[PDB]
């Protein structure tokens, strides 16, 4: 299972583009796809998303109409059309796979995304802290707040925990708050209520040293914290 | 939409994309004719595929624009009162009786011949509550055998009663009227009736032409003319 | 010759022995103890959900671990899995063999296992990294067709088929670990115990039969009935199980005294059932017949306390949660309703 | 007589109309309304199986329910000798549902007839198996092209004076080309060349299949006849009575009106036939067939 | 020849199931009345629960 993005590089100010990604080792057309900016030494932010079946399509207020997402499903290839550029779009674009049924786990592959460098109400999420120096074997904590409460009526919250490691994209740790992805040790854990959250670990291994994100997916537009950094 | 959540909302199309897809599946189902193979083990049943070819076993082919699919269910030796419900909704029975058979003696109690369980056979498969508005294409097999095994040996073997002249065309004119006098709905049910002997085509056809009939009926029918 | 008269007579008077050994411990029944109890209200269900979607008859359903979802097996070729809160669709399966006539899903969540009236077995995967599901595993070794199937853990499955025969399959593998042989006609179901070390098989030779699963050899035989044994459950406490037949009739037997301890069937009632099911308490008896309708029987005193009356063909298929806030049923009609 | 709507118009009113018209109208009145009200009844509360085409025959089962009720108050308007004394507003619903719910029962007349040609001569084809909410479009255009026909009579003031009386008729003897006479040819003229050769196709493809044996497809010969035989009894009459109108205002022009002193009368008791399928429709195709 | 070996497998069947041990059936009984009496009030079915916290309204 693969996702390769393509189609990133050096743009002129006021111009287009256009960003593909080809779906290689699973069952492409029955997955929603999101496409996700990241700028420079900052956080990560939503852009759009396309469901399986292309009859929903969302976009980002500070790109709404202004660029277009699109799909070919026997072909396997994902399309974002950025119709007009800008100074504030330099940044580096990732490619997100994620399906919904009951018990399913979105956002679980992440693309490995392309970089995009430009020539030169909503939800509030809050990660207060920016780093942590923290020696091997010691249990650690990051904390995350919204503007408001989560939970919704139906017993859900819409609150994930994912991780950059230094030169490597995300991946999933935590979803809706309290789950824990595929693939990762029970070294990490997440707990919280109303709007206050805390990611925890336990044992402290050596390849823990990143930064952490918050999210949360209880309505668009999807919102991130900054990044709370950890070191060793 | 106002109560659901963002994610609620997605469970609804891939709900509602499952459904079209087994809606449109089951338009080809309703369009394919259903055939269940019936005989008496050598009847040639195999070879009445063999003209015709392309647990329990299935068989397809196509002929005018039409796909038949046979099911054949020779091999299972199980208790029948099971799994005969299965069939309910098929278009026809196709029912394999060898008369090449009027001399040879059944294995499992010699005394009676092999015939006589064919015919013990189609009487219970005709008259069963499953079966009520099926009808029934009955094949006559290896009739080119029994004109020289008529010759030698009189038909009175097995027929005592029969009072003839051991002539092939009365003989096997007997035989039929003494199938198809088993039957005992008579309004819901027809029977029809073939004598082959490795011939070609004329299977085929009269299988195309016994289906026809079937299917112009239930159709006028359905709509409360017949 | 004189050999054979000599063990057929042995073998008749150890019959007698073991009936004069089960009327003797027998000394009051069902009835007269729990004659004291006040009897249960009429039981009132209105149909909930209306879970529509197939177009043929339905033949098995089972519910999952977590009283949320469930799968569905019809003759249109299909398996599905439901979201029973919502009422929405999860997975949709296509077999290869229509004439399907079981299905099981995994106490984990995992696997579904299908099959009937093609001799082989068939297990899916549920969670791939892929999005869809393939089929792990195809059992074959069986002569007859398959009906009824039940997973013990994740890597251990029973069957039973129509060539009266019983056998447990490890998974991984491929080749039945243990055969289980005895019954004269074919086998129409079997359910496992609470903690899987036992199970009991009801045949069409209209006895039933309680297998060890270690050992592998037959324990115990239960007769009465006059018919084909179409369905067949154990009670919560896992002590006692019950019987559906093909003679408009069920029983009640009781392991640790092999007796019958009570029948449920009335003078109105002439066609058969084809499904039984328990109550989390054991206080209720649903069973499932072909007058188009269910039946809630007090299990303790043997009187009608309810009917679930809303199918408009047979009744095929029945089942209740973990938790107890419902019941599904499955029909003919190819509809499903589930009652609360 | 000759009056003045906004034309050249001749209007009659003879004591014979009340001789004749009023227990024919009670004749037509009585038994349809129980003949559709039984079959309404039966088609809702007690048929659980709704296939696609009974639900084209309920349609035609509430397309003259409605010229049903609307019968009494058209009693009431020959029993006075064309007086109106039930104000302008009923004057033209009672003007749109009759001849709404006329041609309105002769497109579901005409549906059944190509259903059952596709059904017979045409079997193995996609449309003998369409769903029944894929029925319900049609049904649903099929009343939205024969509404679209009939309100013009709605944005007008039929009331008119008559001298003494007020006339609420939708059919006069004037000397202009309107759309409303010719919808009444062409409501007849077409179904006829569709019925006669569907019927004529099937009772030919069930005997050269040599299917006229068996005692239930034998009866079914007939029912295909007897439909046809009460569509020209019914509305011929009252077609060539309007061709002879036109031939008189052809012949010589509207300046001597009683010239058609009698044809007129004529003409309404000859569309009192009209209504006559409309009690003889629900036993024909419900119950006798 | 097989019926003597038939008649062996199921002569010594009969032998180990006329080999265990039986209770009385009063108190199996009384023990179904035990399991029913004490898990009353945790089956919905039975005592239908309140309208407040049933998932199928
Ligand atoms: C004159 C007339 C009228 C008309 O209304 N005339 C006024 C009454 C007034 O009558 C006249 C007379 C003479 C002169 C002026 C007016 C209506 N329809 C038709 C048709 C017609 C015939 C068949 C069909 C097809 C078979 C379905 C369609 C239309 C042919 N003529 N015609
Ligand atoms: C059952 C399926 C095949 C529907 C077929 C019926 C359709 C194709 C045909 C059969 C009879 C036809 C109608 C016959 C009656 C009239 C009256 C005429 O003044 C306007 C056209 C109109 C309204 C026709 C429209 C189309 C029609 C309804």
């Amino acid at each position: 299972v693969q996702l390769v993005e393509s189609g990133g590089g050096l743009v002129q100010p006021g111009g287009s583009r256009k960003l593909s990604c080809s779906a290689s080792g699973f069952a492409f057309s029955s997955f929603g796809m999101h496409w996700v900016r990241q700028a420079p030494e900052k956080g990560l932010e939503w852009v759009a998303y396309i469901s399986s079946g292309s009859g929903t399509i969302y976009y980002a207020d500070t790109v709404k109409g202004r660029f277009t997402i699109s799909r070919d499903d026997p072909k396997n290839t994902l399309f974002l059309q950025m119709t007009s550029l800008r100074s504030e779009d330099t940044a580096m674009y990732y490619c997100v796979r994620s399906i919904y049924y009951y018990g399913s786990s979105p956002f679980d592959f992440w693309g490995q995304g392309t970089t995009l460098t430009v020539s030169s109400s909503d939800i509030v999420m809050t990660q207060a802290t920016s780093s942590v120096p923290v020696t091997p074997g010691e249990s650690v904590s990051i904390s995350c707040r919204s503007s408001k409460s989560l939970l919704h009526s139906n017993g859900n919250t819409y609150l994930y925990w994912f991780l950059q490691r230094p030169g490597q994209s995300p991946q999933l740790l935590i979803y809706r708050m309290s789950n824990l992805a595929s693939g990762v040790p029970d070294r990490f854990s997440g707990s919280g209520s109303g709007t206050a959250f805390t990611l925890t670990i336990s044992r402290l291994e050596a390849e823990d040293v990143g930064v952490y994100y918050c999210m949360q997916h209880l309505e668009y537009p999807l919102t991130f914290g900054a990044g709370t950094k950890l070191e060793l | 939409g106002c109560t659901l959540s963002a994610e609620d909302k997605a469970a609804v199309e891939r709900s509602k994309m499952i459904d079209r897809n087994l809606r449109e599946d089951g338009e080809k189902a309703a369009r394919e004719v259903k055939l269940l193979l019936l005989g008496a083990g050598e009847s040639g049943k195999n070879t009445i595929v063999k003209q015709m070819k392309i647990g329990i076993v299935e068989t397809h082919f196509t002929f005018k624009d039409l796909h038949f699919k046979m099911f054949d269910v020779g091999a299972q030796r199980s208790e029948r009162k099971k799994w005969i419900h299965c069939f309910e909704g098929v278009t026809a029975i196709i029912f394999c009786v060898a008369l090449s058979d009027y001399d040879l003696v059944l294995a499992e109690d010699e005394e009676m011949n092999r015939m006589h369980a064919s015919m013990k056979l189609f009487d219970s498969i005709c008259n069963n509550k499953w079966f009520t508005d099926t009808s029934i294409i009955l094949f006559l097999n290896k009739k080119d055998l029994f004109e020289e095994k008529i010759k030698k040996s009189p038909l009175t073997i097995c027929y005592p009663e029969y009072a003839g002249s051991n002539t092939y065309e009365e003989a096997a004119a007997y035989i039929q009227c003494q199938f198809e006098d088993l039957n005992k709905r008579k309004d819901t049910k027809e029977i029809y009736t073939h004598f082959t002997c490795s011939t070609d085509t004329k299977n085929v056809q009269f299988v195309f032409d016994a289906v026809t009939d079937v299917i112009i009926k239930n159709n006028l029918k359905d709509c409360g003319l017949f | 010759g004189s050999e054979l008269d000599q063990l057929r007579q042995e073998a008749e008077q150890l019959k007698n022995q073991i009936r004069d050994a089960r009327k003797a411990c027998a000394d009051a029944t069902l009835s007269q103890i729990t004659n004291n109890i006040d009897p249960v209200g009429r039981i009132q269900m209105r149909t909930r959900r209306t879970l529509r979607g197939h177009l043929a008859k339905i033949y098995a359903m089972h519910w999952g671990t977590d009283s949320r979802l469930l799968v569905s097996a019809s003759q249109d070729g299909k398996l599905i899995i439901w979201d029973s809160y919502t009422t929405n669709k999860v997975h949709a399966i296509p077999l290869r063999s229509s004439w399907v006539m079981t299905c099981a899903y995994a106490p984990s969540g995992n696997y579904v296992a299908c099959g009937g009236l093609d001799n082989i077995c068939s297990i899916y995967n549920l969670k791939t990294r892929e999005g869809n599901v393939r089929v792990s595993r195809e059992l074959a070794g069986h002569t007859g067709y398959l009906s009824c199937c039940r997973f013990l853990d994740d890597n251990q499955i029973v069957t039973s088929s129509g060539d009266t025969t019983c056998a447990l399959w490890d998974i991984e593998t491929g080749q039945q670990t243990t055969t289980f042989t005895g019954h004269t006609g074919d086998v129409m179901s079997l359910s496992l115990a609470p903690d899987t070390r036992l199970f009991v098989s009801g045949a069409c030779d209209a006895s039933a039969k309680l297998w060890d699963v270690r050992e592998g050899m037959c324990r115990q035989t239960f007769t009465g009935h006059e018919s084909d044994i179409n369905a067949i459950c154990f009670f919560p406490n896992g002590n006692a199980f019950a019987t559906g037949s093909d003679d408009a009739t069920c029983r009640l037997f009781d392991l640790r005294a092999d007796q019958e301890l009570m029948t449920y069937s009335h003078d109105n009632i002439i066609c058969g059932i084809t499904s039984v099911s328990f109550s989390k308490s054991g206080r209720l008896l649903l069973a499932g017949y072909d007058d188009f309708n269910c039946n809630v029987w007090d299990a303790l005193k043997a009187d009608r306390a309810g009917v679930l009356a809303g199918h408009d063909n047979r009744v095929s298929c029945l089942g209740v949660t973990d938790d107890g806030m419902a019941v599904a049923t499955g029909s003919w009609d190819s509809f499903l309703k589930i009652w609360n | 007589f000759l009056e003045i709507d906004k034309k050249n118009c001749c209007v009659f009113r003879d004591d014979f109309i009340v001789k004749v018209l009023p227990p024919v109208l009670g004749l037509e009145f009585i038994f349809g309304l129980l003949g559709n009200g039984l079959a309404l009844w039966i088609f809702c509360f007690h048929l659980k199986s709704w296939k696609s085409s009974r639900i084209f025959l309920f349609n035609l089962a509430v397309a003259d329910f409605l010229l049903i009720i609307c019968l009494p108050f058209l009693m009431d308007n020959y029993v006075r000798r064309w007086d109106w004394k039930f104000g302008d507003i009923p004057c033209r619903l009672m003007l749109f549902m009759l001849a709404m719910n006329r041609q309105g029962s002769i497109i579901f007349l005409t549906v059944v007839a190509v259903d059952r040609y596709f059904r017979v001569v045409h079997p193995h084809h996609a449309l003998n198996k369409i769903s029944n909410r894929t029925a319900a479009i049609i049904s649903c255009l099929l009343w939205g092209i024969t509404i679209g026909l009939t309100v013009h009579l709605l944005k007008k003031k039929m009331p008119i004076q008559n001298g003494g009386a007020n006339l609420c008729s939708s059919f006069s003897i004037c000397h202009t080309f309107q759309w409303h006479e010719a919808m009444f040819l062409l409501e007849f003229f077409l179904p006829l060349g569709i019925i006669l050769f569907c019927s004529a196709r099937i009772i030919w493809s069930l005997r050269q299949r040599q299917m006229d044996r068996h005692a239930k497809i034998k009866r079914a010969i007939t029912f295909i006849m007897v439909v046809a035989i009460v569509f020209v009894i019914c509305f011929l009459p009252s077609v060539v009575v309007r061709i002879r109108i036109f031939w008189l205002l052809h012949t010589s022009g509207t300046q001597n009106c009683e010239v058609y002193r009698s044809v007129d009368l004529a003409f309404f008791i000859t569309l009192s036939f009209t209504y006559m399928n409309s009690m003889l429709d629900p036993v024909v195709y419900y119950f006798s067939s | 020849t097989a019926s003597i070996a038939q008649a062996r497998k199921l002569v010594e069947q009969l032998k180990m199931e006329a080999n265990i041990d039986r209770i009385k059936v009063s108190k199996a009984a009384a023990d179904l009345m035990a399991y029913c009496e004490a898990h009353a009030k945790e089956d919905p079915l039975l005592t239908p629960v309140p309208a407040s916290e049933n998932p199928f309204r």
